[PDB]
């Protein structure tokens, strides 16, 4: 960007964002997570642990695709391996170009 | 005395009636609407209207001349009717399209999936989606 | 009441207007939807002070009387944002970026609630936030709850 | 905390209502009731007890650690408030006021939790609180009390899918329904 | 000062005030006061 | 209004005695001659009954039209809403003059004839481009040039303060003023001062907002501009970074790097064209005072070329002093260190590590700005 906009009077605060650790990686999950109709036992730090830090968008481009596996069996609850089943379909696509 | 006047004032109706559209009331029993001349205006009602008929976009009715409120109207759109379905299906079936596995499923997925099996995107509760668009290279 | 409607139901239509501004002797200034502006007069009934700028009126077509008020209409950046339609957020779906709230309230936060905080100190308050790093990382959602 | 504040009460059942069998449950009644701050609920429970004369000290010790935990919000709500976060005073006690809700009675849970509703403007916190009062309506068997923050609850769960908070929900529903004879 | 308030206390029966949207003078316009209030609006046309 | 500009005197003369006395004389006598009107024919209040006569001439549907020519013999041909014009005639209530080509009007509903004239509400550009207030302190904020602060006063305070120097020498004022240096040397900041100092009209427009995305739309900015700056009275442009119209390239705008150029070519007519310019001074700043054209700096466009250096270092701990002023400076401080810090620092610098430091004693609560709070703040500010 503009070196007129590096002028150390201008900008007052700047602020870096990094992608998320193992740790804030499950949050987003966590939080994400709420509004799913679940099965009891699922180690969401597993889970989390499968993806080496994309981004927090990642996190809703896999956990919403999740339910689209137990609807295409025709679960009224999602798994746990579906999450599974989605990580490596999402981060293919983490490794497609 | 009153069921006689009670049939008394749809005189008003007659067939040169005012085709506006009900934008909304300032008040009881009296409304502002819009007509398909181009402008809009402050009108008044005709009382045995079942107001609870009101507000979603349907045609309302105008005189041509006092222009207020005369009768709530079916919907109507010109544009394409409703695809007649005798002769309007372009017969081409699933088959026809070889090689669209992903997206031919993945539109499934999206628009009549939800049409049908509509509790279960209830139930699971995964938002489906709203609209789509499709792209890409022509042919 | 119901035999009245027989002979009050033949009359015209009522014009809907849009007050710019007012100007001297009880008249106003008023467009109309497609149809240009008229610097009419005012009824009995209705103040000045009531008169806002920018505001729908009613208004008789004969002589281009002032009726009532109308209601109102939009803010010119409520139909903007609703164009627009971000994406509300809060903290409750913060995911783990808590010291970056409280850069963000240093900066944002503070100078609102407490404007005399700084000059406590005998500085100027911040103006300028530069938020960075990859895309999907938070910056929408968190600058839309701040 | 009310998360253990359930088995509380059923050994209050175990105390009260088998009337030979009210020694062990006394005792580890105690064992939990003087002990973790416990002030207001078992002085009538002492009196369905025996007399146990000596109390007056393991009251004073507790009243004071009370007075602890009281002060120290009182050591709070001024710093809190100097330079602000969001509303930090009721930031502290919507978490200590569980604490005072336990230990104290429900009035100093009430009006802290009815005060803290209007704090948060999402339902991350606001439906927890309401779950709380749930809580406390089952112990005291707020059998009306309950009827209002079910459905002022239910009103918040439409808005999300929520269902660590819709499921759980059910849960409450479920034991307010076999509660009363409500078995279907 | 009162003789420069005087100045407006006489001024203000003259007629100049209204301070206006638009309008003249009240002296200026007297051309049409009765003839050409009926003369050059009642039989006059637009001729577009 | 208006009745006697003499108002010299400025003691108990007997002048000013005679000459209130003969405003009481015209007065005296002739309200002696304001009694008689309505005592001999009263025919009407005239107050209020011509008024209406007015008002029941023109009627309540006031159609608000537009001039476009202008015939003498009280018709002319106006312009109505939807387009369609006329052939009306005109009244005479109209006072024939504020009707200029293009001016709102007001028509009657029936013959649409010409009744009335309409105050212009303007237009918002104006007052977006307009400064309305004083922004900050006095020139004793600057600290430190103290050269320069005596051209910019002589080039323009001066001659709206004084009108009496440059007419004992016979002699004008310089025309344009020019301002070039280093980035964040306070080039904006002693326009600030200025805009303190005046009681001129005060605009203020960045070179990088000249540019347009449509055809022309950049010189007609110009022309319009410069109308806006005419139109009112004695005035100061202020013209910042015109560089940015040289250096960067946009993709909104359609016409190339020969579309800039033209909107040069217009700006360079408003500074030096051969109409009568009137009281409008122009002060320009720019850091890139190498790229730009040189047919724009010269003299008789711009007269006065004003660079600005860096500070030296007891100027710098002037600009301490006053970036330090009413802050609570714990004593653990040394200014002498923070001003070698860096060997070619701003006065912006100077400004950041202060609120900076004081941003780090608001982390931690405290009053006082520790010496570390500027360890650790030269850090964050200076290396990146
Ligand atoms: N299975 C198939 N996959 C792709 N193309 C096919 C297939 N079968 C036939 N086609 C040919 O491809 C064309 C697809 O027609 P269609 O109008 O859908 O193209 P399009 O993608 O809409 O491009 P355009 O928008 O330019 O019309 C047909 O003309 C047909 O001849
Ligand atoms: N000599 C100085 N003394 C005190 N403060 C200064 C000095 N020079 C600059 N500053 C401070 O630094 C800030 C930036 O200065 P200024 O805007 O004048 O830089 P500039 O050269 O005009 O930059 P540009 O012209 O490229 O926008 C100002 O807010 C001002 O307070
Ligand atoms: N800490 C977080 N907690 C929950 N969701 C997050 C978090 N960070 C990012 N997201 C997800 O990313 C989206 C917002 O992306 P954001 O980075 O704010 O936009 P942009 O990519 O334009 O910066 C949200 O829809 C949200 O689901
Ligand atoms: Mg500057």
């Amino acid at each position: 960007l503009d070196s007129a906009l590096l002028r150390p009077g201008r900008i007052d605060r700047k602020i870096e964002f990094p992608p998320p650790n193992e740790e804030a990686r499950l949050d987003i999950l966590k939080i994400h997570s709420r509004k799913m109709n679940l099965t009891r036992g699922i180690n969401l730090r597993k889970i989390a642990e499968l993806m080496p830090g994309a981004s927090g968008a990642e996190v809703k481009g896999v956990c919403t695709e999740a339910g689209m596996y137990a609807l295409r069996e025709r679960r009224v609850h999602v798994t746990q391996e579906d999450f599974e089943m989605a990580v490596a379909k999402v981060m293919q696509k983490d490794s497609e170009k | 005395e009153f069921l006689h006047a009670q049939e008394e004032v749809k005189r008003i109706q007659s067939i040169p009636l005012v085709i506006g559209q009900f934008l909304e009331a300032v008040d009881q029993n009296t409304a502002i609407v819009g007509s398909t001349t181009g402008s809009n205006y402050y009108v008044r009602i005709l009382s045995t209207i079942d107001r609870e008929l009101l507000k979603p976009n349907a045609s309302v009715a105008l005189h041509k001349h006092s222009n207020a409120l005369v009768d709530v109207l079916p919907p109507e759109a010109d544009s394409s009717i409703m695809m007649l379905t005798s002769d309007q299906k372009p017969d081409v079936m699933y088959a026809d399209i070889g090689g669209m596995d992903i997206q031919k499923q993945e539109v499934r997925e999206a628009v009549e999936l939800p049409l049908t099996h509509f509790e279960l995107y209830k139930q699971i509760g995964i938002d489906p989606p709203r609209g789509v668009l499709m792209y890409g290279p022509p042919g | 009441l119901l035999r009245e409607e027989l002979q009050l139901l033949q009359e015209q239509g009522s014009y809907v207007g849009e007050v710019v501004r007012a100007m001297d002797k009880k008249k106003v200034l008023v467009k109309v939807h497609p149809e240009g502006k008229f610097v009419v007069d005012v009824d009995k009934n209705i103040d000045i002070n009531d008169v806002t700028p920018n505001c729908r009126v009613a208004l008789r077509n004969d002589s281009y009387t002032l009726h009532k008020i109308l209601p109102n209409k939009v803010d010119p950046l409520v139909s903007l944002m609703m164009v627009e339609k971000v994406p509300d957020s809060t903290y409750e779906m913060i995911g783990g970026l808590d010291k970056q709230i409280k850069e963000i309230k240093e900066v944002i936060e503070l100078p609102v609630k407490h404007p005399e905080l700084f000059e406590a100190l005998g500085i100027a308050q911040p103006k300028g936030v530069l938020l960075y790093g990859p895309p999907g990382t938070g910056k929408t959602l968190l600058a839309r709850a701040v | 905390p009310k998360n253990p504040d359930l088995r509380i009460a059923q050994l209050r059942f175990l105390l009260s209502l088998p009337e030979h069998r009210g020694d062990a449950a006394v005792r580890d009644e105690l064992m939990a009731a003087v002990r973790d701050n416990n002030m207001a609920p078992y002085y009538e429970a002492l009196c369905k007890s025996l007399d146990w004369q000596i109390d007056v000290d393991l009251l004073n010790k507790m009243k004071k650690a009370n007075e602890d935990e009281l002060k120290r919000l009182d050591e709070e709500l001024e710093d809190a408030e100097k330079n602000l976060g969001e509303s930090e005073i009721r930031d502290a006690m919507m978490a200590k006021a569980e604490y005072l809700c336990r230990i104290g009675d429900k009035e100093g849970a009430l009006t802290a939790f009815r005060k803290t509703y209007d704090k948060t403007v999402a339902l991350g916190h606001r439906l927890d609180i309401v779950f709380y009062l749930l809580r406390i309506g089952l112990f005291y068997m707020d059998n009306d009390l309950i009827t209002r923050n079910t459905e002022k609850a239910k009103s918040l769960i439409e808005e999300g899918g929520d269902w660590d908070r819709r499921n759980r929900l059910k849960v409450y529903q479920g034991l307010y329904c076999v509660a009363i004879r409500d078995f279907k | 000062d009162d003789i420069q308030q005087l100045l407006k206390k006489i001024n203000e029966l003259t007629g100049i005030k209204e301070s206006d949207t638009g309008l003249a003078p009240p002296a200026l316009w007297d051309l049409a006061a009765d003839k050409q209030t009926l003369q050059s609006e009642q039989p006059l046309q637009v001729a577009r | 209004a208006s009745k006697l500009p003499l108002v010299t005197p400025h003691t108990q003369c007997r002048l000013k005695l005679l000459k209130l006395e003969r405003i009481k004389d015209y007065l005296l006598m002739e309200e002696e001659f304001i009694r008689n009107q309505e005592q001999m024919k009263p025919l009407e209040e005239k107050q209020e009954e011509e008024r209406s006569k007015v008002d029941d001439l023109r009627g309540t549907p006031m159609s608000v039209g537009t001039l476009e020519e202008i015939i003498d013999d009280n018709h002319a041909i106006v312009s109505t809403s939807v387009g369609s014009e006329h052939y009306v005639s005109i009244l005479s209530f109209v006072d024939k003059d504020l009707l200029e080509p293009g001016c709102s009007v007001l028509l009657n509903h029936k013959v649409h004839a010409v009744i009335g004239v309409l105050m212009d509400d303007t237009d918002p550009l104006v007052t977006v481009m307009k400064v309305e207030k004083a922004p900050q302190e006095t020139y004793a904020d600057i600290g430190g040039l103290d050269n320069q602060i005596q051209e910019i006063k002589e080039s323009v305070e001066l001659p709206l303060t004084h009108p009496e120097y440059y007419e004992e020498m016979g002699i004008k004022p310089p025309k344009g003023v020019i301002l070039y240096g280093p980035p964040g040397t306070g080039k904006t900041l002693l326009a600030k001062a200025v805009a303190n100092q005046t009681s001129a009209t005060f605009l203020r427009v960045v070179g990088s907002e000249l540019i347009q995305k449509y055809l022309g739309d950049g010189p007609k900015l110009v022309r319009e501009l410069f109308r806006v700056a005419e139109e009112h009275a004695p005035s100061i442009v202020f013209i910042d970074e015109i560089d940015a119209i040289g250096t960067k390239r946009y993709d909104s705008n359609s016409g190339g790097e020969r579309e800039i150029q033209r909107t040069m070519l217009e700006l360079l007519n408003q500074l030096d064209g051969f109409d009568s310019r009137g009281d409008v001074k122009v002060i320009m700043a720019t850091n890139r005072i190498e790229t730009l054209d040189p047919a724009l700096i010269r003299p008789g466009r711009i007269d006065r070329k004003i660079e600005f250096p860096l500070p030296d270092e007891k100027t710098k701990k002037r600009i301490f002093q006053i970036h330090t002023s009413r802050m609570t400076l714990a004593d653990d401080v040394t200014l002498d260190d923070l001003i070698m810090a860096k060997d070619d620092l701003s006065g912006a610098d100077i400004k950041a590590i202060c609120t900076e430091a004081g941003l780090m004693a608001l982390r931690e609560r405290r009053m006082k700005v520790t010496n570390e709070d500027f360890k650790k703040s030269k850090e964050n500010v200076l290396y990146k």
